[PDB]
């Protein structure tokens, strides 16, 4: 989301609108573990 | 029916001209829940201070005018023994914490006869400084006798005497003219009250529930509620009825929350 | 591709009663809760209905207090045939001034309903007597006779156990809605007067203080509604 | 009809109470809370800044302070003081004599119908300029936090930081407005329309509430400061309540006979 | 045809906060994927619950480097009833000034929930000893005697085979959300004091260092939470 | 996000007939109702349909009453065989300027259907007497003669019992629509004329009043619409 | 409501286009009750 | 209707765009009835 309250229309398609990555083929988890 | 006892630990107050208990805003001012902005386990209600405490006004006089008042500061009364009001294990816990949230229950108590005339308006008023003078003290136990009553004037109808941050040199100093903490006198009605009417009873009841602009408060300068005694038609009788008639009063704390524990304050 | 659009006349215009919301510039933001708090108002009625004191020149014999407004009326003993007091059914009259149904009501344009005025006797208990209120809409002359009060809309009152009375100012009106100020004076302004009359004279025990007071309050009665939201009067800053 | 006044409770009639007749039936309903705060009205004129400026000090302000005066506005509807909280409400009978004149607000629509002790809404802000084919940017920083002041020099030019930031900053078009709601930020849970504690333990002042606000507006030129100009330019704030809410009857100011 | 509009008086604005995009000027772009990368980060309380080190003037006898502030409190031999550090609850306070719960929270208005201090000794394992660490709530007077500590949140820590104790700042507060900066002092900016008084001197065995130092880390607890995004301080690159 | 869009060249146009609404700035407002109110127009032909007087100048003989003008024809006493009275069918003609049919017609630019025309006989009960009302399409020359006018379109009214006789003049036209004012006169702005003959002499008995007079109504017809609203003439306030 | 009147279409989210409390987990009342 | 084209949409709600009465609660009629 971000700092983003537009619920309703995306006019532009998501891979205009944005970028996304090419393909190859709440709960706060930790940074650390100790093992 | 007009006889009633209001018990409370080891306290109980009899009236036998009752009007009722005026409840502000909800049936039962009683019901309250912890302060959702402090995570230590609060101290609630023990039965040292689930009880009455009552303290002394000055006396009602032919001379008092009209909208003349006296009013006394919640928790602040207990704070400075105002009229004698001392608080015994309640003022002591409220030394020691920071915070507290509670409700009030009030009784205002002045006989008068089916010979005397005059009324006075009993409220609990939120949110005033009616206790403090215009230079941003409060009122000492001292100062209080000697007025006996607080005189309506256009400064208190205007909050034009309210206290204040002087300015400084740097600026000019301002024509002071309006304050929110104006008094309108006619309106006093609006708040929870009732009116001791010299001919229809000897006493008024009102119970408040907690408020303020957070859900909890300041032990040492918080002041939602004042109990405030306003002259609404002035005090008259003929010679040999008993003169100058006293009013007393009883107040118990209602759901207290204390948090914030620590060592008795101390002021800086 | 673009929407065609066509633009009105009164593009970025800035509109302040706009019945609409603008672009939010810092959202996502909770606040603390106020469930903890009672008295919640949602319409000012509910204050309107409250009755509070009215005020009144304190009768030629003011007091070494400047501004001798007083809440109540003294109770002559001498007899005469003219109201103990009178005030028209004027919203804007000073004697509502400082009433919250009049200070409420002098922010809207017009009023609709009952105006109710409750009395509260203050003299002794030993008192005994009986007053006559009344209502009269408007006429050429403002009725002063007790026999002229009688054949309006009245109601006599008897001073005993109970304390006070109310009376309802029944809203006659030739429109379904009324101006609050009376700009200028008309039937659609100014309604008539209340007055208040003693009928039979007060009667007191030996030793008894003379002069009983009886305590005004004006509200609004249960169908006064408001309408129409104006500018205030910042006066009370001045 | 009979009743008791003293017990503080009187019941609202009508003219079959004690007459004959019927009820009005409902004309409106504008006196609804959130429906009538729900319209903006003037709250504050101010300077707009053509450099950093140096935020107001606290009080009391000694001579010789090297200050802006009248370039921040606090938003509430509560009296201010030089861009800060106050208590009383004061204007100038004799602008003639020697010290800076302190700008001061207050709503007086509001007040005239705030009868009650709390209140709380959204803030819908418009600023609208007093000043022909003016081009204005808007800033605000919210309830509990300050102006950051100083710049950064960019081509030797000095940019004041005023420029950039994390909170709103409104660019409005040549003659253009700016307009925007705000939340409620202010760490308060509603606002106290009079009150009666204190903000600290220690010389405090009774009945100045601490964070009764939604944060500050001021407004700057999008220019460097060297091109500043020396005509003084004004702005109109203006604020609407959105959402309002009302808590625990009061009174109405005092309206003179005189 | 043409749909009617009417631009609102706000139109041509840039807003830097707006909560919506603008248009794309080189689109359908791949980019490389991040899939490799581990170490994301979600949320800054993610690195403010990390505890760092907190900076203290080291006792009127600084080393001959300049800017001597220390992460540790050397604990004296000798018995003095006042605390051997103590520090205010305000989190603009310079002795949190490079925790990252600390710069991260100056990047903030208001913060609400626990702050945790954690203290870690540094001295012999042959040495003993006990603490007693407190907090209290703002008062007119800083405490400084063991026994107005005591009176206070607080709890005794015991020297021994586990190095650390971590303690919670409660969130005692009468608002539900508290400023971030001190920039006027007040019961919603400043929060009363941490204090750390030796409650049982220190016992070391012949032939062993004296002034053992304690470490002193503070975090976010795991309630705090920080609200209000504001404008940062660059003077870090002055 | 947002909407690409592209105004028309017309945008910030003010259409003072745009067949569209704006945008309220005092909304939520309730009125008094209007039930209690009869006799409401829904059409504008209604009040059209209702017969209202016509005027001719008094036959060179006026009243020392200025602006001489009556609603009447008098039937003189001697044989003339050209009509009593007559004029165009153009509603634009003074003879309707004052009528309702006419004045509301003025305001639109065309006309169709058939305008009615009705006479009431006011002489005394015993007088008898015939008339031959006609209407005459364009014709290079108006027609004059009993002859000519009665091979037009036209009806014999006979003077008895019943006081009144209609006379709808039928929409005779090249076009659907005819022009409301002879701005330029043509075979679309004038439509002929009217003419009343008398047949027989009217008969009276002894001692009975001479010229009985006749008077003049005209009105829309069942069919009769118009179209086109123009600019009025604002002279009435001159 | 209040003085508010769309009743089509909001574009922005309810917790952007207005603040809302977190969580802790016609007919006119009167403001005094005689008991 | 009245001189309005506009078959489509409507933003505001009725009671904003327009005012309605309080509740107290083609064929040309003539204007003239003879009885
Ligand atoms: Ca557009």
């Amino acid at each position: 989301r971000g700092n983003n309250g537009n619920m309703t229309f995306n006019y532009y398609a998501n891979t205009y609108q944005n970028s996304v990555d090419f393909s190859t083929s709440g709960i706060l988890n930790p940074l650390g573990y100790l093992k | 029916d007009r006889v009633t006892t209001q018990t409370a630990g080891n306290t109980a107050i009899n009236t036998q001209s009752s009007l009722g208990v005026l409840c502000a805003y909800v049936e039962d001012p009683t019901k309250s829940d912890p302060p959702s902005s402090s995570t230590d386990q609060p101290t609630t209600t023990f039965t040292a201070i689930d009880r009455w405490y009552t303290g002394r006004l000055n006396s009602w006089t032919k001379a008092v005018k009209t909208f003349s008042f006296q009013a006394v500061p919640l928790p602040g009364a207990f704070l400075s023994r105002q009229g004698g009001l001392n608080g015994g294990a309640f003022t002591a816990t409220l030394h020691r914490h920071f915070l507290m949230k509670c409700g009030w229950q009030v009784q205002v108590q002045c006989n008068l006869t089916q010979f005397h005339q005059g009324a006075l308006l009993v409220a609990m008023v939120p949110e005033t400084t009616l206790d403090v003078k215009p230079d941003g003290k409060a009122k000492s136990l001292q100062e209080l006798n000697e007025e006996q009553w607080v005189e309506m004037s256009d400064d208190y109808r205007t909050g034009k005497n309210m206290p204040f941050q002087s300015l400084g040199t740097y600026y000019r100093p301002p024509n002071w003219t309006w304050g929110p903490n104006f008094i309108n006198p006619y309106q006093v009605t609006v708040f929870p009250h009732q009116i001791l009417n010299a001919r229809t009873s000897t006493s008024v009841d009102i119970n408040v529930p907690y408020i303020g602009e957070t859900p909890t408060q300041s032990s040492e300068t918080q002041n939602s509620w004042t109990l405030l005694v306003m002259v609404l038609v002035p005090l008259d009788y003929k010679e040999g009825a008993t003169t100058d008639p006293e009013i007393t009063f009883s107040v118990r704390p209602t759901s207290p929350y204390f948090n914030g524990l620590r060592n008795r304050y101390t002021a800086g | 591709g673009p929407i065609p659009t066509a633009p009105r006349e009164n593009s970025l215009m800035f509109l302040s009663t706009l019945p609409d919301d603008t672009v939010p510039a810092y959202g996502n933001v909770r606040t603390p809760p106020v469930n903890y708090l009672p008295g919640e108002i949602t319409d000012l009625l509910q204050l309107a209905r409250i009755p509070t004191l009215m005020a009144f020149e304190r009768v030629p014999e003011p007091v070494p207090a400047s501004d001798t407004y007083v809440p109540y009326v003294a109770v002559p003993t001498q007899f005469d045939d003219r109201p103990l007091i009178s005030f028209p059914i004027t919203l804007s009259d000073p004697v509502y001034q400082n009433t919250l149904v009049g200070a409420i009501s002098s922010n809207f344009a017009n009023y609709r309903g009952c105006i109710q005025i409750t009395l509260t006797f203050c003299g002794p208990m030993m008192a005994r007597g009986k007053f006559l209120l009344s209502y009269s809409p408007p006429n050429g002359t403002q009725p002063q006779t007790l026999s002229e009060a009688m054949q309006c809309t009245y109601s006599i009152w008897d001073i005993g156990l109970n304390s006070s009375w109310t009376f309802v100012v029944p809203y006659i009106s030739p429109s379904d809605y009324r101006e609050t100020r009376a700009i200028t004076n008309s039937v659609y302004s100014a309604d008539g007067w209340f007055s208040l009359h003693k009928l039979t004279k007060i009667t007191l025990p030996p030793d008894c203080p003379q002069s009983p007071c009886i305590l005004f309050f004006a509200s609004a009665g249960e169908d006064y509604t408001l309408r129409l939201p104006v500018d205030c009067n910042p006066s009370y800053v001045f | 009809s009979t009743d008791n006044a003293e017990t503080g409770v009187i019941e609202a009639g009508n003219t079959d109470t004690d007459f004959s007749g019927e009820l009005a039936a409902p004309g409106s309903n504008h006196t609804n809370v959130k429906f009538l705060f729900d319209r903006s009205r003037l709250l504050n004129v101010i300077k707009v800044l053509e450099k950093d400026a140096v935020f107001p000090r606290p009080f009391p302000t000694q001579e010789g302070a090297q200050q802006d005066d009248g370039y921040f506005c606090l938003l509430t509807p509560r009296p201010t003081v030089a861009s800060r909280p106050a208590t009383r409400f004061g204007l100038y009978a004799n602008p003639s004599g020697s010290g800076v004149l302190a700008n001061t607000s207050l709503d007086f629509n509001f007040y005239s119908l705030a009868c009650f002790t709390y209140f709380r809404s959204d803030l819908e802000v418009t600023v609208v300029s007093l000043e022909p084919d003016l081009e204005f940017a808007v800033g605000w920083f919210p309830s509990g936090s300050e102006y950051q002041a100083s710049s950064f020099v960019y081509d030797q030019l000095h940019v004041p930081f005023h420029f950039t930031g994390r909170t709103p900053r409104a660019f409005a078009s040549k003659g253009g407005k700016v307009s925007f709601v705000l939340p409620w930020n202010s760490v308060s849970s509603v606002l106290p329309v009079r009150w009666g504690g204190a903000s600290k333990l220690s010389s405090a002042t009774r009945g100045l509430p601490a964070h009764a606000d939604w944060g500050t507006i001021y407004a700057f030129v999008p220019r460097p400061n060297e091109k500043k100009s020396t005509a003084v330019k004004h702005v109109a704030v203006y604020i609407r309540y959105k959402n309002a809410r009302a808590w625990c009857p009061s009174m109405l100011p005092f309206r003179s006979y005189k």
